[PDB]
């Protein structure tokens, strides 16, 4: 039920957390 | 809302709730990865209305920046066509909000399909409108 929707929303807020922060490292290491 | 938090989006007399979990996403506006911590943590909860608070809130905070990943289209792609019209009410507008001068054909492709269906109400094809 809910639970399982719950976690796949957990699973893509961790990979796009990740995501961002290699983005924002990757920018600060032009600036 | 910020810092003590979970008391002014709590004692909002249900459907308020939806609103009150939008203004954290106002509070972290243009903040995508801020957006995404505080958000989260108000993402998961019992009752449907925080839910979809939180995901207009991610609408909100992805919306006037244009993200090369797509937070809003994940999250709020996850809950559209969802069994209520209350996550669908949120994360429709979230990601119309999110996403306006996009003119992308992908995020179109995944709401139009919404306004007809038997388990959809005026309210949910007006804001897919």
């Amino acid at each position: 039920l809910r639970q399982t929707e719950n976690r796949a929303t957990r699973c893509k807020v961790e990979r796009l957390q990740l995501l961002l922060q290699q983005k924002r490292l990757r920018r600060k290491a032009r600036r | 809302l910020t810092d003590d938090g979970n008391k002014w989006l709590y004692k909002n007399k249900d459907h308020g709730m939806l609103s009150a979990a939008a203004s954290l996403g106002m509070i972290l506006l243009w903040d995508v990865d801020g957006g995404l911590t505080q958000i989260d943590k108000y993402l998961y909860s019992s009752e449907d209305y925080i839910k979809s608070g939180a995901l207009l809130a991610c609408g909100i905070v992805n919306s006037g920046v244009r993200n090369e990943c797509d937070p809003a289209l994940a999250l709020l792609s996850d809950y559209v066509l969802h069994n209520s019209n209350t996550m669908r009410l949120g994360s429709i507008f979230g990601l119309g909000l999110a996403y306006a001068g996009s003119n992308r054909e992908d995020v179109l492709t995944l709401l139009l399909p919404v306004m007809g269906d038997s388990k959809s109400s005026m309210e949910v094809a007006g804001v897919t409108a």
